[PDB]
């Protein structure tokens, strides 16, 4: 089950 | 960072001459994961190759798995064309039922 | 001891192209699934995560969209802390996943970042603070702390990572809970009157880890030997061996030890 990223770098 | 690929070419399974096996030609340690990797049957590109997903290992260095299957013969001479812009020239690897 | 770990590709195809988008999931050494931007949704590379209802397939497939999303505008930041060109193309990756111990429960989480090839920034160990490689990752690291983006990684790896894995785990128990013991031989190969080369051979073993080592008169050695890289065989079994370079004639003299998960006792190869 994939994480969401919700930041960008 | 660049980094060269590795070829290694080697049989699915012990190659006995008559029975169906399959010539996996497996490149790794390569970066930019931008590769052109085709697999010979006596000079001549094989059509039905497929190959695994782009993963990557601990050093971020990418891999693939090429395969097809095939019949080994005694006569047939297979092998490995991988290019990559690391290489001035496409790099082959011939099969080698030892290896 | 059993893992789970998405392996995440984002290259920046410039001009002619949006950029791609690769995620690959697996469970062990076993892939399980993947998502491609450039496919003509999720493609199942296991059984058992197919057994799920279509709305894990979507929403893991919004997840990784939104996620490609994100690693884009990340792209467009990191082309411009080094100041590069947009003609050019850069690679961005992503490693990140859970281990757990023998009672099935957290032992570790790692989430790590790469840019064309060089450690960016990663997780550390306590999944408490980030380690940059630079000053853009310096960036990074002050943007995310203020962010406290690091509360939420440490929460899907000590939780949803955990649970997930769990779950496959019993689900796909034919597929991952198995180990297959390598088969060995052993081949020769002279280089000349009085020096030759032993190959000791692993094949068609599950999970891909393995110890080969070579011992002269039962002591170890490790002058003169040669251990290719793991490979696969494609069945989702792996391949391996190790060569030494010996005296000829004293090829008996040498033993090949293989240590694997599959084997209670180390096993012993002889010419």
């Amino acid at each position: 089950e994939l994480n969401r990223k919700m930041i960008y770098m | 960072i660049q980094r060269t690929p590795k070829i290694q070419v080697y049989s699915r399974h012990p190659a006995e001459n008559g029975k169906s096996n399959f010539l996996n030609c497996y490149v790794s340690g390569f970066h930019p994961s931008d590769i052109e990797v085709d697999l010979l049957k006596n000079g001549e590109r094989i059509e039905k190759v497929e190959h695994s997903d782009l993963s990557f290992s601990k050093d971020w260095s990418f891999y693939l798995l090429y395969y097809t299957e095939f019949t080994p013969t005694e006569k047939d001479e297979y092998a490995c064309r991988v290019n990559h812009v690391t290489l001035s020239q496409p790099k082959i690897v011939k099969w080698d039922r030892d290896m | 001891s059993h893992s789970m770990r998405y392996f995440d590709t984002s290259v920046s195809r410039p001009g002619r192209g949006e950029p791609r988008f690769i995620s690959v999931g697996y469970v062990d050494d076993t892939q399980f699934v993947r998502f491609d931007s450039d496919a003509a949704r999720m493609e199942p590379r296991a059984p058992w995560i197919e057994q799920e209802g279509p709305e894990y397939w979507d929403r893991n497939t919004r997840i990784f969209k939104t996620n490609s999303q994100t690693d884009r505008e990340s792209l467009g930041n990191l082309r411009g802390y080094y100041n590069q060109s947009e003609a050019g193309s850069h690679t961005l990756q992503s490693m990140y996943g859970c281990d757990v111990g023998s009672d099935w429960r957290f032992l570790r989480g790692y989430n790590q970042n790469a840019y064309d090839g060089k450690d960016y920034i990663a997780l550390k160990e306590d999944l408490r603070s980030w380690t940059a490689a630079d000053m853009a990752a310096q960036i990074t690291k002050h943007k995310w702390e203020a962010a406290h983006v690091a509360e939420q990684d440490r929460a899907y790896l000590e939780g949803t990572c955990v649970e997930w894995l769990r779950r496959y785990l019993e689900n796909g128990k034919e597929t991952l809970q198995r180990t297959d013991a390598p088969k060995t031989h052993m081949t020769h190969h002279a280089v000349s009157d009085h020096e030759a080369t032993l190959r000791c051979w692993a094949l068609s073993f599950y999970p891909a880890e393995i110890t080969l080592t070579w011992q002269r008169d039962g002591e170890d050695q490790t002058q003169d030997t040669e251990l290719v890289e793991t490979r696969p065989a494609g069945d989702g079994t792996f391949q391996k061996w190790a060569a030494v370079v010996v005296p000829s004639g004293q090829e008996q003299r040498y033993t090949c030890h293989v240590q694997h998960e599959g084997l209670p006792k180390p096993l012993t190869l002889r010419w």
